[PDB]
Formats: structure tokens, sequence, C-alpha cells
């Protein structure tokens, strides 16, 4: 009874998707498949700089009358980035539907980067960089990220290196607005109280002529990724605890059996002990990032081994239902609110190329088993060479040898 | 043990797994050249004195056979 969601495609090639519900405060937002694996380390920070500066101003909107238009009605103004995809997305009330998406459309086309503006973002970009080092747990996955696929564009960051972000120019990141904005790769997502007619008719309107022919045919490509198991140790003995992440290869987005490591994951001492299922396009990185005080980072690499083998070799059907139901209720819907049922769309219309119903989600949960859960597990985890990447107090942290070697138990 | 053996801080340590990396890299290729770095670097240290063993070695042996041998004027 969950309604379906419908989508259209424009000239253009951006694609206007959408979704209804009895709510009234819909979140409309435009997804792009532009991250820093399309970067080429010339231009590291160039998705980050334009997602700073791209609501500070935009040539229709000068200065700051955007983010005024946006407290006029009283609505939300967000956006992200990652490694693959960027969204730009709005909270607001159904009735100012309109207004919105032609504030979006600015948004991503016709905005205008001051190059005053430029430089005060460079300041904030650059002294949170220089303060974003606090955070642990991203330092730890940046450096996963970094070891894991070493020579790759999938190693760097969505801030990326400092050098980067103080050499920017208004040409360079014109580039790359105008190089990784195209319509195609453009999707155009709504959830809540919105009608699918009436956002297509608005689509043409606000975003049509989007961009979609690149410079002499420079028509980006990409590269499928190595996953490198190698280690990085960054040692600093003044912090008060410990953060470690082991992860190994992951399917990608496409390979179904991604679900069944999701169940592997709901089935998984030292603090918090999250697993994680890193899933970028035709890689991904499975795993766990545990914090720990330095004395038992040890005893906990060993229990996150121990599982994952037990995983591999003694799954039993209680745990697996266990783990069926607790991902059963990570299903995202209307409840889970238009903000989270918005994104999904758009990561669904760019990484799949079709939103995937709660349904069928649930007939590939409920064909999951426990001896196909041990043998995708034993797939991607067993005798695997894993990445690691350590901040802290890591001296007893086990090296190379120790990690991997305990990926096989000699009893099997 | 370890957790508790040194304080260090800021050293960034990269490393690589066993299988991803040939077992051998460049072994003769720069295996011969250091080798040849390291002895040139201890062999005016080491060799000299035994040098002189040799030395002292051989003289010791001949000059022992020598005072064997029978003095001509001897018994003449
Ligand atoms: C052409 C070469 C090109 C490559 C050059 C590579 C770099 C240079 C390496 C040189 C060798 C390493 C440095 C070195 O050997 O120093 C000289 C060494 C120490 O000299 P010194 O401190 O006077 O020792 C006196 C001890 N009573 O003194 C010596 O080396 C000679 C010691 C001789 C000891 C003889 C003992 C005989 C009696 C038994």
């Amino acid at each position: 009874s969950v309604p379906e969601t419908q989508v259209s495609i424009l000239d253009n090639g951006l694609r206007v998707a959408s979704e209804q519900s009895s709510h009234a405060t819909c979140t409309v937002g435009v997804w792009i498949d532009a991250g820093s694996r399309y970067e080429t380390e010339k231009n590291n920070g160039a998705g980050y700089f334009l997602e700073h500066l791209a609501f500070k101003g935009t040539k229709n909107r000068p200065g700051n009358a955007l983010e005024k238009e946006v407290e006029s009605i009283g609505a939300h103004l967000n956006a992200y980035s990652t490694r693959e995809h960027t969204a730009y997305l709005i909270k607001a009330l159904s009735k100012d539907l309109p207004k919105v998406v032609e504030l979006l459309a600015d948004i991503v086309q016709n905005s205008s980067l001051e190059d005053s503006q430029i430089e005060k973002e460079r300041d904030v970009i650059l002294r949170e960089m220089q303060e974003n080092d606090a955070s642990m747990q991203n330092v730890v996955f940046d450096y996963l990220h970094a070891t894991a696929f070493q020579g790759t564009p999938l190693a760097q960051a969505v801030e990326g290196p400092s050098e980067n972000v103080r050499r920017l120019s208004r040409t360079d990141l014109t580039d790359y607005l105008n190089r990784h904005y195209k319509a195609p790769r453009m999707v155009l997502a709504a959830a809540g109280g919105v009608e699918h007619q009436q956002l297509l008719d608005l689509a043409q309107k606000h975003l049509s002529s989007v961009s979609r022919v690149y410079e002499e045919d420079a028509v980006p490509g990409l590269t499928p990724c190595r996953f490198t198991g190698s280690e990085i140790r960054h040692r600093d003995d003044a912090l008060p605890l410990a953060h470690v992440a082991i992860a190994v290869e992951g399917p990608g987005w496409a390979n179904p059996d991604n679900v069944t490591l999701q169940v592997a994951n709901a089935i998984i001492l030292c603090q918090s002990f999250q697993t994680f299922n890193i899933s970028y396009s035709d890689t991904g990185l499975l795993g766990a990032h545990f914090v720990c005080d330095a004395m038992s980072i040890d005893d906990m690499v060993f229990f996150l081994q121990g599982q994952w083998m037990r995983l591999c070799t003694s799954a039993t059907e209680s745990e697996v239902t266990r783990g069926k139901n607790i991902l059963r209720n990570a299903l995202v819907s209307h409840l889970d609110g238009t903000t989270p049922v918005c994104e999904d769309i758009g990561r669904s219309l760019l990484t799949y190329g079709r939103r995937i119903p709660l349904a069928e989600w649930e007939s590939r949960i409920q064909e999951v088993d426990a001896q196909m859960l041990r043998d995708i597990c034993s797939k991607y985890f067993y005798d695997q060479c894993p990445a690691v990447a350590g901040y802290g107090p890591i001296e007893q942290l086990p090296d190379y040898n120790r990690i991997r070697s305990g990926m096989f138990w000699l009893r099997f | 043990e370890f957790g508790n053996l040194a304080r260090i801080r800021h050293v960034i340590s990269y490393s690589l797994s066993p299988f991803e990396q040939r077992a051998f890299p460049s072994y003769f290729s720069k295996g011969i050249p250091n080798v040849l770095r390291r002895t040139r670097e201890r062999i005016l240290r080491v060799a000299p004195p035994f040098v002189v063993v040799y030395l002292i070695y051989t003289w010791g042996n001949q000059e022992f056979e020598q005072s064997k041998r029978k003095n001509p004027a001897m018994y003449e």
C-alpha cells in the first residue's frame, strides 16, 4: 500500500522523479553524480568549495538574496557532498512548491561565484580543515579510504588537500560546475505532499536548458578502483582514546548480496563498535569502526575478527532471523520522514537508475537464509587482505601479519 | 607489554599487505649495490686486522721449520 515512486526524464536528461504522501512538508532536492571521485587531484576541493559557495550568491539572487527568500517562506536549505554524489535539498511547505523549485534551479545553474565570496569561503574551509582534524572518526575513515584506495581518485577526500583549497580559481570552479553538472547526471527528487504532474511542469520551466554538452567532447569517464590492503597508523599518544577502522572490499551498489551483507552487519567491548558497509560504485568497504582505550584495541580486534569468522563458518538461523528483523526496520519510508525519503529517491535514481520499492527489499530480505549468508561472508571476509586505519595511542594495535592471519581460522 | 612501551606523536606509518607486494622487489637490482655499499663501509675496519693475522700465521709457520732445519755448520 506504499505509493510508488514515479520517474520521468526530461530532454536535458535530468530525471525529475517524485513521490507523494499525505504529508505537506515536501523536501525537494537535486542530486548530482559528482563527487571527489570525479576530481583529478588538481581540483580536489572543487565540489566542497562550490558547495560552500553555491548557497552564498547566485546571479539572479545577488549576495544573500537567496537565503532571504528561503527565510521568507520559513524553508530549510541544506547541502552535502560525498565521494560520489552531491545533494542540494530544501524542506518546505507544500503550497510553496513552485518557488522552491525555482530556487533550486538557480542553485544548479545561473549560480554566481563572487570572487570575494570565493575568498571568504577559502577562510572558512581552510580553518575548518584546520580544526576538522579534531574529529577523530572522520580522520580514521579518511585514512582508511586513503590506504584502501591508494593511487586512485577514491583515496582523496571530499575536502581535498589544503593546497587545492588555497588555490582555486573562479575558472576552475566554473569548470567543475560546467563539467560535472550535466543534465543527464541529475535527479530532481521530491517527497511528501507534492503532485508529480505539477513538479514535472515546474521542472521544465525552471530546470530546462540544464547543460548537457561537454567541452570539446571532454566527456568524463571512470576508473574501476583497486582495493589495496594496507594499513595506516597515525600514532599520537596524547589523545585519550583510539579509533580503529578495519574494512574489506565491498561489492558495489548494483550487486544484490549487499542486502545479505547488511544482514551480516545486523548480526554484529571497546566503547563504540559500529559495523559499516560503505558502498561506492563498483567497490565498497565492509568493516568496523571501534574506538577503544589503548590497552584493549588488541582484544577488540580479536573479538571483531572472531565475530566475522563465526559469520563465515557457524551462522545459525536464529541470528539470521534477528538480523533480517533488524534490517527490515531500517527501511526508509514516509514515517522516516520526507527528507529521508527524499534522499533515497535521489540516491536510487543516481545509483540503481530506478527507485527500488520496499516490497522488493522485503523479498530480497526474506530470500536470505543462513547458508547463503555464510557463503557470501566467506566470499567477502574470509582470507581477505583488509585496510586498517588507526589514530591515537595505537601501539598495542597489532600489525598487518596478526590481523590478516587472524582472518583465517586454522580450524576453518 | 604493547600499549605501554613508548610515547610517540604525529608519526604516521603506511604499509602494504604481503600478498599485494612483490616478494623480492628488485632483489638483485639494489641488493648487490647495497651489499657492496655495506662492505666498503666496514671493510676497512674488519679486514685490516685479520690480514695481519694471515701474515703472522705464515711467518710463524715458516720460522718454525727453519728452526727444525739442520744447521749447516752443525756437525761440520
